[PDB]
């Protein structure tokens, strides 16, 4: 007898199934992405953008900056230490 | 997500071909119901003249 007509009926498999989930997030985050991202941060210019560049960025962590760091407030109180004595 | 619309892609157009070929036999079984009048008229008719 004659066939039934469900196999030529489909409104419902893009909900259906999980993958349309994640569909609908990656045709907007893909679509709008970059090819790379922004920044890696670069900000603090004063001739010490340069300071964070060499330093503070992802390119190394050394003991250079701290020992900068340390310098400066010893270079504070050592000044202070002669206004003192 | 790919593979499982392309099953349905192949489907969409062959289901078509079916549904028509179904109805199409349930047709010629409409013209067989009248070969099976004439085969029960023959074999009635045989039986008696092979009574007589």
């Amino acid at each position: 007898v004659s066939t039934l007509i469900p196999p030529k009926v489909v409104s419902s498999k893009n909900i259906g199934s999980a993958p349309n989930a994640k569909r609908i997030a990656n045709v907007v985050h893909f679509y709008k992405s970059l090819p790379q991202g922004p920044a890696p941060a670069i900000k603090a210019n004063t001739r010490l953008a340069r300071y964070k560049a060499k330093y503070f960025d992802g390119d190394n962590a050394s003991g250079k900056p701290l020992w900068h760091f340390a310098l400066g407030i010893i270079a504070f109180g050592y000044s202070m230490e002669y206004y003192f004595h | 997500r790919i593979d499982s619309v392309s099953q349905l892609q192949n489907v969409a157009e062959t289901t078509k071909v079916l549904f028509d070929v179904s109805k199409e036999t349930v047709e010629l079984e409409s013209e067989a119901f009248e070969l099976k009048q004439k085969v029960e008229l023959a074999h009635e008719a045989k039986a008696v003249l092979d009574s007589w």
